[PDB]
């Protein structure tokens, strides 16, 4: 792909190094949800 | 509330508590702390130490005292004299305390700038309206035969768990809840508060609950349609939002403070649906007859008549009678109550073991 | 799917018929008319030798038409065995495609320029070519004819004088006889193409037989850090139609709801009326029709297997 943009020659392709891996009250025992954000 | 209604940067805001001390090295910023952390002067650690230091190098400019009707205790005051600020602002509800120190507020932050009456505010929708309610509850004979010969320190706690407002506090919290509101349910008395909730199978927060638990309780109270009363104790009676709290009951709360009393009613008139047609928020005082309670009933809501509020007396809650199952409704569990209630008063040798 | 795919599909295709022999054909093809394709299928689809198929599958992969991929495969019934897949990589074709019709070119036109140049010399004996400035200074005293040096005979003039024209002819005929790669690339250009990867291509599979061993599954293993090279690349609507009958049920419905509704703002009994002097608390027309539509009637006359599963 480097060659070929040397060239002037647009490449379909791309380097694969440039490819980036991507208490209390316990009487309660269940009855608390955890609304902790709104 | 600092942050959400101006538009100061987190930047220039500093938090000065338990948790962290770590204080803004801009030209300029807020230090929102607490009088407790101002006022100590004995035992300060280093980490706080560089803060009092940063505090009283600079000279400030403003200073803001949220619930100022505290600021004239012993060494609260303190925090005025050692704070370098050329202008002074108090905020608080109520301006009233037990002893002759409240008139010198006048010449510790300076005189009284404008006082807003409660009725006005309350027509133009601008704060929620109460139904002020004080319940009589009458004591049964067996607990009242105690009473009369019980020491007066041991007193209270004889009449603050009486059958009679069991039934009343559980009565009024069922008929809330069926009609859908947010019941708060205050008790100065911790073993009182506990009682009721182990009862009950109710949460309840008082002094020794951590930050985190007690907000976990707080969040699922408000957000949660399963959970809809609480039971909190002296440590939420002032300045706290609790915007869906409608309701609110008094089974037994603190002697012949009166600040309490209208600190405590602030709570439920943060109603959000303040505003719909009908609604009137519920304020109640369980206060057991022929006792000391109604000495001190009368005159800790000596402050709320002469805003305004009128306090009912209700005598009887009609269809109390037909509710299916009451609190201690037979003898035997009555009796056990009363018992339970007056019985309250090397490396080589480690191997080896 | 997209115009696109047809027109990289169609530049493969001239590609490889006419810059490969026939097998070459068949070979990518088979690959191009389905997805990702296993060797032992490839095989039978052509009916030819693994021998042979080796050849084809070397060079094109050389070329890098086509790419390989190679899983571990464990079948329920059988010992494990690594499996080889092939496929097409727009991406990795076009780029080599592109690479080599520009050094073809390039050469043609450097060999032209090469052959405009003087002819030079060269050695009988010793096969050793001269250019004109070497062979000047390796001439006789009497400057006559150029010497050589390993030999010490004279020179022959070199040939490569009358391919001027020639060399010009085979230009000619290259840059148009491949017209239409030029013609396809610039369309390819002005588009952009996604890289296509095993999984990627296994979405648009057509089976190649019917109870092929290879499994056609890509089953990426649990959570595995391991790299391999050149293995990485770039709500429901229903309908209710109200009646009359129905739209008053949603009206009593909504009357209902409004009446519970006031009930939460509603004011308590104790709170209504002041309670001092209570107790304490604690402890036929059918026939009639008929006639008449006979009647009218008659003026009418008258006047006339066991897995986890969920619900989706
Ligand atoms: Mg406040
Ligand atoms: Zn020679």
């Amino acid at each position: 792909p480097r060659k070929l943009q040397d060239l002037g020659l647009k490449p379909a392709s791309v380097d694969p190094a440039t490819i980036k891996r991507q208490i209390t009250n316990t009487h309660m025992t269940g009855i608390l949800k955890d609304y902790s954000h709104r | 509330q600092f942050l959400q209604w101006c538009t100061l940067q987190p930047e220039n805001c500093a938090v000065f508590t338990s948790d962290n001390k770590e204080m803004f090295q801009t030209e300029s910023g807020l230090v929102v702390s607490t009088y407790s952390m101002v006022a100590n002067t004995r035992n300060r650690s280093h980490d706080s130490q560089k803060v009092m230091d940063f505090l009283t190098g600079r000279e400030w400019g403003f200073i803001i005292l949220d619930e100022v009707h505290v600021v004239p205790a012993a060494m609260f005051r303190r925090v005025v004299s050692t704070i370098a600020a050329h202008a002074k602002l108090g905020l608080t509800a109520t301006l009233v305390r037990e002893d002759d120190k409240i008139g010198d507020l006048n010449f510790l932050i300076g005189p009284k700038l404008y006082e807003a009456n409660w009725m006005e505010l309350s027509q133009k929708g601008h704060i929620a309206n109460v139904q002020c309610a004080e319940v009589w509850c009458p004591m049964t004979a067996e607990f009242y035969q105690e009473y009369l010969r019980e020491t007066a320190r041991k007193r209270m706690l004889l009449y603050i768990m009486n059958p009679t407002k069991f039934q009343a506090c559980q009565f009024l919290i069922q008929y809330h809840e069926r009609r859908g509101d947010k019941i708060i349910v205050f008790s100065d008395n911790v073993y009182a508060l506990q009682e009721y909730a182990l009862k009950m199978g109710k949460p309840f927060i008082y002094g020794s609950t951590p930050q985190q638990e007690r907000m976990n309780i707080l969040q699922n109270f408000q957000y949660n349609d399963q959970i809809n009363t609480i039971f909190l104790s002296k440590v939420g009676d002032t300045s706290i939002d609790l915007p869906e709290a409608t309701c609110l009951i008094q089974i037994s709360s603190h002697y012949g403070s009166r600040r309490q009393e209208a600190q405590r009613l602030g709570r439920i008139l943060r109603a959000k649906r303040r505003n719909d047609e009908g609604f009137n928020a519920f304020f109640y005082s369980l206060v057991s007859k022929d006792t000391q309670e109604m000495y001190y009933s009368t005159k800790r809501q000596a402050f709320l008549v002469d805003q305004g509020y009128a306090f009912k007396v209700i005598t009887h809650l009609h269809g109390m009678e037909n509710i299916p199952n009451l609190a201690y409704a037979s003898p035997r569990e009555r009796r056990e109550l009363l018992q339970e209630v007056l019985l309250k008063n090397h490396p080589l040798i480690r191997k080896m073991y | 799917d997209r115009p696109i795919d047809d027109i990289v599909k169609n530049l493969l295709k001239f590609v490889v018929r006419g810059f490969y022999g026939g097998s070459f054909v068949l070979v990518l093809d088979a690959i191009l008319f389905h997805s990702v394709l296993a060797e032992d299928d490839l095989k039978q689809l052509l009916s030819i030798n693994k021998t042979e198929l080796g050849p084809l599958i070397a060079r094109l992969r050389s070329d890098r038409l086509i790419s390989i991929h190679k899983q571990r495969e464990y079948p329920p019934n059988s010992k494990s065995v690594e499996r080889v897949y092939y496929y097409v990589k727009y991406p990795h074709a076009i780029d080599a495609i592109k690479w080599k019709v520009h050094q073809v070119v390039q050469r043609l036109k450097d060999d032209l320029d090469k052959n405009s140049e003087p002819n030079g010399y060269m050695c009988p004996i010793c096969l050793t070519k001269y250019t004109q400035l070497e062979a000047v200074q390796l001439l006789n005293f009497d400057r006559t004819e150029f010497l050589c040096s390993l030999c010490d005979e004279p020179l022959v003039e070199d040939d490569s004088g009358k391919k001027n024209k020639e060399k010009q002819d085979k230009l000619n005929r290259l840059m148009d006889q491949i017209q239409p790669i030029i013609d396809s690339l610039k369309k390819i250009d002005d588009s952009r193409i996604e890289e296509n990867t095993f999984e990627i291509a296994l979405a648009r599979l057509i089976p190649p037989q019917n109870q092929s061993h290879a499994a056609y599954t890509y089953n990426p293993k649990k959570g595995s850090t391991m790299f391999r090279p050149g293995d990485s690349a770039p709500a429901t609507l229903h309908i209710n139609i109200t009646t009359a009958s129905d739209e008053v049920a949603q009206r009593e419905l909504q009357e209902r709801q409004a009446e519970e509704k006031r009930k939460q703002n509603a004011v308590p009994e104790w709170h209504k009326q002041s309670t001092i002097g209570k107790t304490a608390l604690g402890r036929e027309e059918r026939e009639n029709e008929k006639t008449l539509n006979d009647y009218y009637a008659a003026l009418a006359k008258k006047q006339a297997l066991e897995d986890e599963f969920e619900d989706v």
